[PDB]
């Protein structure tokens, strides 16, 4: 199965080397991610020499490899079906290749977080927010991976989800690897982004559900492309998950001098960065709109 | 190492 994944990954790579794609070198870059994923799988296999049956039984690893095969087939099939539209930036098929690149980036980050050094550590994974940790240990103990439905019902007991439509918005926010499971790593990422835990889902409602500035699955170059249309409107800004620093936010904005910059707020929650940035005249027009949410 | 340009905030 592992060798079937390599040949599928290999095929995606060859599809992505087509000069017609004019494929942007910036993260997330499938030409980096796939060989990096291969190298890391190679590392895991090497540490499990002999004890290959322990590895082959690990629940997380089983879910991982299944998703990897499924994502790589889905990418192959996207080229097959999209044909010439793969080359028109702005085509839906091309947008889907970008979303897939992001999903591969999230998969590799999750793999590395669960198998750092190639040995399974999902059961000893250290959850960043102490409140969030305590919820995970209480409901799931030392499990690495739980089905969406089962994550949803446990979370709902402590932080009520308003509606099925919000549950689905929530799922597409937290399930970075897009596989209907929630890992302890994905949980850590979400609860870092949307802390504090005490108001977790109201934070996420304010920052993502009702905020026009939030860009679910958007890369650095897509932010830059999107703000380009607001180049004559200084104070326009949008924000999103950083791809390369998973767990932290990236804000893109148009300066009065006609630059498009992106920054990763530190030592300041998103909430405060956004409010300060409003007040200082930098973050005024979320996705170029005249009206800005009041996050106070 | 392949990175995008992230710079200091305003």
């Amino acid at each position: 199965m592992v060798e079937k994944c390599w040949k599928l990954m290999d095929k995606v790579v060859r599809l992505c080397q087509n000069p017609k794609l004019a494929l942007k070198n910036s993260p997330p870059y499938i030409l980096d991610l796939l060989p990096d994923t291969y190298q890391h799988l190679r590392t895991i296999l090497s540490r499990y020499e002999g004890k290959m049956e322990t590895l082959g039984e690990n629940e997380y690893f089983r879910v991982f490899m299944e998703n990897l095969m499924k994502k790589t087939k889905q990418t192959i099939s996207l080229f097959k079906e999209g044909k010439e539209r793969m080359y028109e930036e702005n085509s839906q098929p091309r947008r889907n290749l970008t979303k897939l690149s992001l999903i591969f980036s999230h998969m590799l980050a999750e793999l590395k977080g669960i198998f750092p050094s190639g040995l399974f550590q999902g059961d000893t994974f250290r959850i960043t927010k102490a409140d969030a940790a305590e919820f995970w240990r209480k409901a799931f103990g030392e499990k690495t991976i739980v089905p969406w439905k089962s994550f949803r019902q446990a979370l709902h007991e402590v932080h009520p989800i308003s509606s099925g439509l919000e549950a689905m918005a929530l799922k597409s926010t937290i399930d970075l690897t897009c596989n209907d499971y929630i890992s302890v790593f994905e949980f850590d990422i979400f609860t870092r982004l949307f802390q504090p835990w005490s108001s977790l889902l109201r934070n996420w409602n304010s920052l993502a559900v009702t905020h026009p500035g939030y860009m679910a699955f958007l890369t650095y170059d897509e932010v830059k492309a999107r703000l380009q249309k607001f180049i004559h409107k200084p104070g326009s800004y949008i924000f999103r998950l950083s791809c390369t620093r998973l767990g932290q936010w990236a804000i893109g904005y148009v300066t009065a001098d006609g630059n498009i910059l992106q920054t990763i707020p530190h030592n300041k929650p998103l909430f405060q960065a956004l409010i300060d940035g409003f007040r200082e005249g930098f973050y005024l027009f979320p996705d170029g709109r005249n009206q800005n949410p009041d996050l106070t | 190492r392949n990175t995008n340009e992230y710079t200091e905030g305003p």
